């Protein structure tokens, strides 16, 4: 392709458990799952460096993880939050 | 009881500065390993594996391996 | 044995006090005690560089201990929590 394009991006959610709501004040409380999936190949790299197939982060944000490798993510935020 | 781990060793044939424990190595070798004229038992093991679509790619870890030993391996489809 | 295999880990926790139910919001509080014990030869040390038999981390979550000694560490977590 001559021009370039925008990765795509798989998501899904459920929803477990809705555990409040505020008639007054307007709003309600929920616990669920969340799940993103997408493809890059900058992302990639070779497993003789490091002898795993699996690379991971914890504990970290989208936003974080993508300001240590100085690269590109998909961050998200609740609208309503 | 008895201990485990990794260990450097020196060896100097009349150099009075071994003793010392910082003997830079030199001129012509004088011992050699003695296991090198001999050989042990065997260890098998086999094992079952699946390349799924997004995990196709899989690694092992093996145990430490003495000097003179020897590793075989061989992987077989179950079907087509 | 001839590949890598699994360390193996004791476990075990105790309940002092249940102290709240929520009927509402369907959840409870606890207070309790948990202990676990393992066998790893890579956190095998020897004493003469140190003049001690025990070794102590304090005041951290098994995570930063294993970040700062860079080894693989049995993290936990509460599922419900």
């Amino acid at each position: 392709s001559v021009f370039l394009e925008s990765d795509l991006v798989t998501v899904g959610l459920a929803v477990d458990q809705i555990v409040g709501v505020d008639q007054r004040s307007e709003n309600f409380s929920v616990v669920g799952t969340l799940k993103l999936s997408w493809h890059d190949p900058k992302l990639g790299f070779s497993p003789d460096q490091c002898g795993c197939t699996v690379k991971s982060f914890e504990d970290a944000s989208i936003r974080a993880v993508a300001g240590e490798i100085n690269l590109p993510l998909p961050s998200f935020s609740f609208y309503n939050q | 009881t008895y201990t485990t781990g990794s260990f450097q060793l020196i060896l100097g044939l009349n150099a009075p500065q071994v003793i010392s424990g910082e003997g830079e190595p030199e001129g012509e070798v004088f011992a050699s390993l003695a296991s090198l004229e001999i050989k042990p038992e065997a260890h098998v093991q086999e094992l079952e594996i699946r390349l799924d679509k997004d995990t196709r790619y899989l690694t092992q870890h093996t145990r430490n391996l003495q000097p003179g030993d020897t590793f075989h391996a061989l992987v077989e489809p179950i079907g087509e």
